[PDB]
RNA sequence: CUUAGUAACGCGAGUGAAGCGGCAAAAGCUCAAAUUUGAAAUCUGGUACCUUCGGUGCCCGAGUUGUAAUUUGGAGAGGG
RNA sequence: GUUCUUUGUAAAGUGCCUUCGAAGAGUCGAGUUGUUUGGGAAUGCAGCUCUAAGUGGGUGGUUCCAUCUAAAGCUAA
RNA sequence: CCUUCUCAAACAUUCUGUUUGGUAGUGAGUGAUACUCUUUGGAGUUAACUUGAAAUUGCCUUAAA
């Protein structure tokens, strides 16, 4: 499989090689507009991994965004807002520069038969799975709200929100305890 | 050497099974009348266009 | 400038080797749909009212290509110099070498795809030959060795 | 006397009838019912004689008596210097255990260590085991259910000493438990080192019981079997028994032999007891073949009236092939010729040979004249699976073997020629093998 | 344990033509020039700075020797 | 519900949880990663019919920079 | 229940023997600047200089052991 | 980067039997002692074997542009 290679490649982003191509990319993703379509992507290894799947109904864009809310999060708004059809599904990065980050972003077509017939893809046209992005449902969406197993995330398990309403919230019943 | 054996399946050495399953299937339709033999398009086209 | 890895493509083979080696590759098109149904189909009505050799054709799927090499089946291997993820195929020459399997690189991918019915085929290698060809084959790798290896002897280095 | 005078569990004694050997040897006679009792025995019984059931049925008449599950403990532990007495020791517990519901495996040098652990942890009753590797599991493998090793025998402790595993042999010893162990062993001889491992060992007082040119073709690795086919075809007609280092090398050069129409007899541990007897009993008396066989097989095996012995593959007990001879010659009407295939890189042997001083030879083949079957065995493995896998695991036997070699100054696998090697196999692709090299 | 496994050689063929390929990082440039003029006495504490774990460091200065010495001694 | 107005924080004012325990309901799975290579076997769309929340034949295109079989360590895969 | 179809060297499950046997990187982590808690190991979240290994890594109690396998996703009660 | 001199008669016509004719080749190298020959200088025959198609010098216009 050269998923293997391309994967072992890609973590030494150091390289000559790597190097090379990060300047040669921003330079001509630079010249493009803030959000552009993108024929196919690429790191292919990256993203076979986050769902990825080379049939119609799959759509991959690029986003630019300025350096210093995740720029992550960010940008899967910024796509989704525009594609408003689409349905943000993950995000990876692929290069940055001094003064912009450059993230690429899979989206899938629910409205596509090939999608909607497809068992294993289905379940994203679902309505609940409208707007991932803007609820922070997606990997960085869950990441930036603290969602995770262990005394890490104790205080933060489910959300910031709900436990105000737990804590301020006076429970009586029909005969007091 | 190489770098892990793999061993050989018997496929490699076999004929194609999906291509006996399309065969198959292709006997299938016929039978029931659904696919015309090439030779009976021919047929039939030969006497149609004139 | 690129590092020694980049600028390793483009130096191809010559004009008379990179056709020679594809006139030998036209003698192997795996079948295309039409062809693939058309003899399904015959068989099927062969068999609707009641043995032939393993099939010959070049194996061009990166991944296939990618899993064929390590392993030395491979024989000859063409590599696309014109691929936008550039990195999906840095490592293939190395790996070849590597492997010792036979290699070389051809200019253009649609060149690789138009051999295999494909509108653009990142990689080229032949497996298994005719018996007849099996000559042809021997002298092709070894005009190839000779072009690319002697010739180019410093493709991997001068950045 | 026979087996049918002893108090022995009814699958037992069937499959001793499977087995096909009704009468008690000497030596079985005399240590069968003393192991029975579990009183710790050890003897200077050459190989081959039997000592392997011997010592075999009072550990499955153990197991039958004491009844506990596989889950439960490790049962018996076999120790064996060399893989192919290993794989000999487990057929042999396989054939007399095929009625017997107990379970069964093997722990060999060189081999998958995934799949041993696995079959550990699931629990071996009868594990037989190379000390190098049983080292290994018994240190670096969690779940390991040693602590109720209830007997230990050890085959051929001067080998083991001689290769260099007595520190290892302690470590094990050290590790093992000794309160319930019964301990006993065997070998062909024993010196002051092997009765101090012994004493070591045995708890109680043990019971003691007492019973030509050298002809060589330097060819090279890939040509081998071209000329060994070579010489057996225009050999036809005469009686030749060819040694080797594997049983499913051997397995596959019968097969192949008899797909290209030529009569020939393998003798194998792998091979069914009732059907090796067999075999052997026809070449014996057939007067004309060829026997493919393995050095373990017929290290005390008889040997025929035979007019070639071939050790076609490197001996698995040098010092045993190196004096064979002299009693071959005595022991046959007509002196069989020895003759031997030497690797380029394997002529180290030749200063053993030497040693020795007895008379040898230099035999010569010419290159131009050849079997040249080489397109024929490639296209015919290419095109047939099963013969394929078969040439396949006779490739890794092989090597294994190789590696595991005591003569590791005379033979090393990074001298030898892989390519070559899989091209005499008919590989032109060397299948991988797990060897440390 | 049950899942640790091991590396099977393919990962470590893989690895290794990795690093071939793609060449050294300039923070790896500088680690392996210190240690072929400094040491590691001079070369560990750089690799600690940039990684910021001992061991990590230690790990990095190891692979870069072994690359050195395939490299120089062949 | 209980743990509990306890631990903990602030050491004042005050804020303030979680394991275990009992109850209600309980279903586990889907990809990435090793070659189908003796046959891209996958699918979107157009057309002619039918038994139309769709099915078949044909055509075109998407796909080989990976759509078809299996597997997620609870392993798993090739053979007898 | 009533049935019309089944299809093909087609598919699946168990025990035994043999050979193989792949796990998510600008990611963990460290550093630094803000936010959050009543949280003493600011854990968690936010900008950025840096950025690793696979018998490895995370979480803990003790000079070793205990549990899991993060950087992908779906699921009615 | 083109492909290789894929049969002709007389008798017998048991549907194939008898007789005749048509076969001019990659090279190099190694090599087992007989035939004649003309007398000299070697001209043709005679076992066997290696080879990546290997190798250092014998004195007509539409596969148009």
């Amino acid at each position: 499989g050269a998923y293997k290679y391309l994967e072992e490649l890609q973590r030494k982003k150091q390289s000559d090689v790597l190097r090379f191509l990060q300047r040669v990319r921003v330079w001509e993703y630079r010249q493009k507009n803030v959000i552009h379509r993108a024929a196919r992507p690429t790191r292919p290894d990256k993203a076979r991994r986050l769902g990825y799947k080379a049939k119609q109904g799959f759509v991959i864009y690029r986003v630019r965004v300025r350096r210093g809310r995740s720029l992550r999060a960010t940008a899967e708004e910024r796509v989704g807002r525009r594609a408003a059809n689409l349905r943000v599904l993950n995000s990876y990065w692929v290069n940055q520069d001094s003064t912009y980050k450059y993230f690429e972003v899979i989206l899938v077509d629910p409205q596509h038969k090939a999608i909607r017939r497809d068992a294993r893809y289905n379940w994203i046209c679902d309505p609940v799975h409208k707007h991932r992005e803007a609820r922070g449902l997606t990997a960085t969406g869950k990441k930036s709200r603290g969602i995770n197993k262990g005394h890490k995330f104790n205080n933060t398990k489910a959300g910031r929100r709900k436990t105000w309403k737990r804590q301020n919230t006076l429970s009586l019943w029909r005969y007091r305890k | 050497m190489p770098l892990t054996a793999v061993p050989e399946p018997k496929r490699r050495f076999v004929p194609s099974k999906n291509e006996a399953k399309r065969v198959m299937k292709i006997v299938r339709a016929i039978r029931e009348g659904r696919i015309i033999p090439p030779k009976k398009l021919k047929e039939m086209k030969e006497k149609e266009k004139i | 400038k690129v590092p020694p890895t980049i600028a390793q493509f483009q130096y191809t083979l010559d004009r008379n080797t990179a056709a020679e080696t594809f006139k030998l590759f036209n003698k192997y098109r795996p079948e295309t749909a039409a062809e693939k149904k058309e003899r399904l189909t015959k068989e099927a009505a062969a068999v609707a009212e009641g043995a032939s050799p393993k099939p010959y054709a070049v194996k061009y799927g990166l991944n296939h290509v990618v899993a064929l090499i390590e392993n030395k089946k491979a024989k000859l291997v063409l590599i696309a110099n014109d691929v936008d993820p550039i990195e999906l195929v840095v490592f293939l020459p190395a790996l070849c070498k590597k492997m010792g399997v036979p290699y070389a690189i051809v200019k253009g991918k649609a060149r690789l795809g138009t051999l295999v019915n494909q509108k653009t085929s990142a990689v080229a290698a032949l497996t298994e030959v005719r018996a007849e060809d099996e000559a042809a084959l021997a002298k092709l790798v070894s005009t190839i060795d000779a072009n690319f290896a002697d010739k180019y002897d410093e493709v991997k280095k001068h950045w | 006397e026979k087996f049918e005078e002893l108090k022995l569990s009814q699958p037992t004694l069937k499959a001793i009838e499977k087995m096909g050997f009704t009468t008690m040897t000497s030596v079985q006679a005399r240590t069968i019912p003393p192991l029975l009792a579990g009183r710790d025995v050890l003897g200077a019984a050459k190989t081959g004689s039997g000592k392997t059931l011997a010592f075999l049925i009072p550990a499955i008449e153990l197991l039958h008596s004491l009844k506990f599950k596989p889950r439960n403990g490790t049962g018996i532990i076999v120790i064996t210097p060399t893989r192919e007495l290993a794989l000999q020791i487990f057929g042999v517990a396989r054939e007399l255990m095929e009625f017997h519901s107990q379970t069964f495996g093997i722990v060999i040098g060189g081999a998958n260590r995934r799949q041993e652990a696995e079959k550990l942890m699931k629990g071996v009753n009868m594990l037989i085991a190379t000390p190098g590797r049983l080292l290994d599991h018994l240190q670096n493998t969690k779940g390991f259910v040693f602590k109720n090793l209830k007997a230990l025998i050890i085959d051929e402790a001067d080998r083991i000493l001689e290769i260099g595993f007595e520190d290892e042999m302690r470590q094990i010893i050290k590790i093992l438990p000794n309160e319930d162990r019964q301990s006993m062993l065997f070998s062909a001889t024993q010196t002051t080192k092997v009765e101090d491992l012994a004493r070591i060992s045995l708890r109680p007082g043990p019971l003691f019981i007492n019973v030509l040119e050298q002809g060589y073709v330097v060819c090279d690795s890939d040509k081998r079997f071209l000329l060994l086919f070579s010489f057996l075809k225009r050999n036809q007609k005469k009686k030749i028994i060819v040694f080797l280092s594997s049983c499913n090398s051997v397995k596959y050069y019968a097969e192949l032999l008899n797909y290209i129409d030529l009569p020939v007899l393998e003798l194998h541990g792998k091979q069914k007891q009732q059907k090796r007897t067999n075999t052997f009993f026809e070449f014996c008396n057939a007067e004309r073949g060829i026997l493919i066989c393995t050095d373990v097989a017929a290290r005390g095996l008889d040997i025929p009236a035979v007019d070639w012995i071939i050790q076609f593959d490197p001996p698995d007990d040098p010092r045993d092939y190196i004096h064979r001879v002299g009693r071959t010659a005595r022991g046959t009407k007509g002196k069989g010729k020895s003759l031997m295939f030497l690797t380029p890189n394997e002529l180290g042997f030749l200063r053993y040979l030497k040693a020795s001083k007895v008379p040898l030879n230099e035999y010569e083949f010419p290159e131009n004249k050849i079997a040249n079957v080489q397109s024929q065995l490639e296209k015919l493995i290419k095109s047939n699976y099963y013969l394929h896998q078969t040439a396949k695991d006779g490739y890794r036997s092989y090597l294994q073997a190789y590696a595991s070699h005591s003569l590791k100054t005379v033979y090393q696998i990074d001298k030898l020629d892989l390519a070559k090697v899989a091209k005499s196999y008919g590989f032109p692709v060397p299948p991988k093998v797990n060897i440390t090299i | 344990s049950y899942k640790k496994g091991a590396a099977s050689n393919r990962t470590k063929f893989v690895r290794s033509l990795v690093r071939e390929i793609a060449g050294l990082s300039p923070y790896e440039r500088r680690l392996i020039d210190l240690i072929r003029n400094s040491g590691e006495k001079r070369a560990r504490k750089v690799a600690k700075k940039r990684l910021g774990s001992f061991t990590r460091a230690k790990a990095k200065v190891e692979e870069m020797n072994n690359i050195i010495a395939a490299s120089r001694r062949h």
